[PDB]
């Protein structure tokens, strides 16, 4: 039940994009889409529509100390722009 | 005795009040750089 709610509120048209590389043409592929994704729902309701809140970033440490372990693994990062941004390049 | 006498309270009453605000100042920064130890948060995960 947990598995089709999650499904139900996030597998749906609006949100999926069929796509295809190599020798074949985009007509072919787009009857393709017509004949067997057309049943795919494009709506799970007004209620719904899952969307993105800002997530906030912290500069914060978490430090897992295991000296048991022979190297240690060190990540650090400061908050990015996010896809769009054209700082990225 | 002490031709000092007036300049020393001037001088104590300076202290006085740069002290006032030098110290509270530098008990601010102090907090500020042990805030990441005061609050930090420990947690034992042996394996078992």
């Amino acid at each position: 039940a947990d598995l089709t709610e999650y499904l139900s509120r996030h597998y749906k048209a609006p949100r999926m994009v069929l796509a295809a590389a190599g020798g074949l043409e985009h007509r072919q592929l787009l009857d393709l889409a017509q004949k067997h994704f057309s049943g795919l729902s494009g709506t799970y309701d007004e209620d719904a529509v899952p969307t993105l809140s800002p997530c906030r970033f912290t500069g914060s440490q978490i430090c897992h100390r295991e000296d048991g372990l022979p190297l240690a693994h060190v990540a650090i990062a400061v908050e990015g722009p996010g896809w769009a941004h054209p700082d990225n390049v | 005795a002490e031709p000092e006498h007036d300049h020393r309270k001037r001088m104590g009453l300076k202290m006085l009040l740069m002290m006032g605000l030098l110290l509270p100042l530098v008990y601010a920064m102090k907090r500020h750089k042990w805030s990441v130890l005061k609050s930090r948060k420990l947690a034992y995960r042996p394996p078992k």
